[PDB]
């Protein structure tokens, strides 16, 4: 009777870090997918920026020689 | 009295209340600040129990109410309660109406910004004041004598505060914002007792304790020379025979607790005495400002009451820090009130339309109008 | 004695399911902070990309009034 | 490695420590500098507690500890404690004795003259180090490069030190000492956070403060603008679970702080900007000495790493000084070894020789040997 | 329990029997994880009436007995008292201290005392701190098995220990600095 308690609270306690787990690890694959997406996003942002400031480098470049 | 709107005076603390009719000079009506609730059932239909028990009601009678304690420093656990205890001061006592006259209230400093707003939205939503205004504890204690160099240390049931407010306010850190005052002194009491085997368990006695402290208990000189003493049975033991039926002889327990004030490493913590700290808001401003500092200091505040506060003072600062100067510490001798007396003040003040609040004045800027304008 | 036999097996179903679930979890955290980190990296220069272009856009202004 | 004595590395601070093995490029042991007590009692038993506990044995166990902080800008509180913080580095880790091999330290510019011998008295009588000195910071900074025409500014967590030496040193005052670094930061913070109502008080969160503050806090562009940008909640609210459990949105937080290096007169003071000091510097050399300076402005430290810092400088310094030549600021991006870098030169040159100390030089000359000769 | 036995009519008196409440408790009488979502068990009659026909002679079917004493644990209320839960108690220990030692304390939480061998007394811990607390560190109590004799487990060191020498009290000790001598020099 002792021997089923033991085991039977081990059942309640198995059941209990399964289900937070399971929860919670499910909310953050959830979460690495937005986020995942945030970073694709912001990346080619950040290309576009990268890309625009260089062409700035080139026209402030043939624009002062111009001026010269 | 009648013509002209004729403003109130208050200062609502974390332990005791003060506040009065208009125009006075002093507080006339001074409840406690308690709110409990009838843990046992009221006679449930022997009134339909409610009203916590407040006011001298409650205090008269506290046997068979579970004080519980709304406000501890910041945080308030509770505000539904603190709309029936402010229904009762304007009302029960003073008899006039918030709707028709201002209001003037104290600031504790470095107090959450959503709290500011939260108290205004009571008064201009529900109790309609087109005219008040909220301000700081020790600046008030200040301009009530004839000198405009002054450094003020402001401070009660709430928390310390070691303002230097003499020619301005606000420069790098100098202030101070400690958590040790009134209740904090209550609490640790009770602590130190069991030693002894004396446990004053629930919170009704907690504050039993508050009533026979400021009656003999007193604060120790010199702990070293005091504890040889004890060998002594005149000085020591002090008769007060419990208003229930045992008596309780306070000798070495009196000057014990308030050693704790010197010596904050007995409540964990690195705070260094009251008189480190005074270093600590002269060193940080001008060399050419301490002079005259130590020629004036505003010790506020009815705790400065136990005998033996003021003479450890110049005990200890005339230690660790220059001595060429006046050493001098302006102690008020009924320095509790010194709020109050600059209370009065603001609130009849012209000046103070320069600062106070209008009711559009609110919606104009939103709810941070106030600490988002003034400081 | 036989709920004890039967209480067993629902025990070792909890187990697995919260080390399979604890297995993907962390995974997805050290995944999360290699991406966080990129993610405020290219956070940082986005925001660098973004004051070039203002300081040459505010430069190349005054070349063309100088050219003019 | 075996043949000859080979010399070691070190670099030591008022808040971190740098030191490694020998010949090598940069630092492999990067200790805090953290001492405190157990307030509390050990265990007492659970070892005879002593140790204040330092090096990552402290840091990672904070809680229990006292952090006393022993080197406070200038004055060492005391002296006893700093002889068991060396008595780990050199063995602990490294697994080499100082009696043996010679030693290298920086120096804190404008520094006690009784402090540089106080601490040779420690290495000569006990240590007995045979050769050994100490260099100047932002000097070791420099050479390491390709050219010799720049100024340097070098700073971390003692003090801030702008220090124009390109073909020289020393010649009118140009150089400037600034209590304003590291440390100074870390407990500014603190106190804005009382606003908002989060109170990190005792030293031990103090520290967490600085941990949290190198991962998200960044410097204001412009104040102004980005005080209207706070009606937005993306670019201000950021996101930081305490690793204990309560979420710090840390939003118009991060950028506050920074302010004060660029408005030293919220921690009063009259200092003004670095882009002030900057001209404080450069209008005292020569005239034509300052086309090639803004060519080349040095600026090392690993507190040059907060998101903000190096943009502003061009803003700044563009407007009110001379506009005609190359305004260029040369920023180490990992500017914090820079100083480790030139150490590592120091202990390797010969000419060295030329500089150093010897034992027996120590007692011909007496104690002041060192800064009595040198610079 | 004997003041709550009342309410049934089981009234037991003299302070004897008030000892047997004690023995037949340690082996049935168990703690309530949820008391409301027991209370609506007590239709059913399968884990509620428990057997244990009295020594003497007269069975007394414990159901609603058991896991209603327990309950006055977390609820001092029951008792005329202010005091919370054991449960917050423990928040009342840790917010004192510093900020940077919690994460390591909820890691370890040392529960001794045979008195925490009742059936429910460890996996409501892990209900009640895990609500109002942080929440991104190791919760994790050490309940010791036999946690009764942990006292006993120390007790047999202190008195083998040399270092004890500079703790204990020696015969003449008592006399130089009076009876004090213990309490006024250790702690
Ligand atoms: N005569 C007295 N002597 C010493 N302490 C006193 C005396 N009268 C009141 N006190 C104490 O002063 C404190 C209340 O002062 P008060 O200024 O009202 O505080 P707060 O405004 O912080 O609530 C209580 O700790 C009380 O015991
Ligand atoms: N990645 C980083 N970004 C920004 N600041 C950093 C970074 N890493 C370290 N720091 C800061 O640099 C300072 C320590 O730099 P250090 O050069 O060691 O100073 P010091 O030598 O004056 O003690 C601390 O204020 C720390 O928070
Ligand atoms: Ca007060
Ligand atoms: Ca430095």
């Amino acid at each position: 009777a002792r021997k089923l308690v033991i085991i039977e609270s081990d059942l309640e306690r198995a059941e209990e870090r399964a289900e937070l787990s399971e929860g919670k690890c499910a909310e953050l694959e959830e979460e690495l997918k937005t986020v995942t997406n945030n970073l694709k996003s912001l990346e080619a942002q950040a290309e576009k920026y990268s890309q625009k400031e260089d062409k700035y480098e080139e026209e402030i470049k043939v624009l002062s020689d111009k001026l010269k | 009295d009648e013509d002209e709107t004729t403003a109130l005076v208050c200062d609502n603390g974390s332990g005791l209340v003060k506040a009065g009719f208009a125009g006075d000079d002093a507080p006339r009506a001074v409840f406690p600040s308690i709110v409990g609730r009838p843990r046992h059932q009221g006679v449930m239909v022997g009134m339909g129990q409610k009203d916590s028990y407040v006011g001298d009601e409650a205090q008269s009678k506290r046997g068979i109410l579970t004080l519980k304690y709304p406000i501890e420093h910041g945080i308030i656990t509770n505000w539904d309660d603190m709309e029936k205890i402010w229904h009762h001061t304007f009302y029960n006592e003073l008899r006039v109406a918030p709707e028709e006259h201002p209001t003037l209230l104290t600031e504790a400093p470095l107090n959450p910004k959503a709290n500011r707003e939260k108290m205004t939205q009571i008064m201009f939503e529900t109790f309609n004041v087109p005219a008040m205004y909220v301000a700081i504890q020790a600046v008030l204690s200040l301009y009530a004598s004839g000198r405009t160099t002054g450094i003020v240390l402001d401070s009660g049931d709430g928390v310390t505060h070691n303002v230097p407010i003499y020619e301005g306010y606000a420069l790098p850190h100098a202030i101070m914002r400690l958590d040790l005052a009134g209740r904090d002194l209550t609490d640790y009491l009770m602590k130190i007792l069991t030693e002894r085997g004396y446990s004053f368990v629930t919170t009704a006695e907690r504050e039993i304790v508050r009533d026979i402290k400021e009656k003999l208990c007193y604060v120790a000189l010199d702990f070293e020379n005091e504890m040889a003493t004890a060998a002594s049975s005149s000085s020591l033991e002090k008769s007060y025979e419990l208003p229930d039926g045992q008596v309780i002889t306070i000798g070495n327990e009196r000057f014990r607790c308030p050693e704790t004030l010197f010596q904050p490493s007995f409540i964990g913590m690195e705070s260094a005495g009251i008189h480190e700290t005074t270093y600590n808001s002269i060193m940080k401003c001008d060399i050419d400002i301490r002079k005259d500092l130590y020629a004036n200091n505003v010790m506020s505040g009815g705790t400065t009451m136990y005998p033996g506060i003021a003479d450890r003072m110049q005990k200890e600062i005339t230690a660790l820090a220059p001595s060429t100067m006046k050493i001098k510490i302006i102690a008020p001798p009924e320095r509790k009130y010194s709020v109050w007396i600059g209370g009065s003040i603001l609130a009849s003040l012209s000046t103070f339309q320069q600062m106070w609040i209008t009711k559009q004045e609110y919606d104009e800027a939103g709810p941070s109008i106030v600490h988002r304008k003034c400081f």
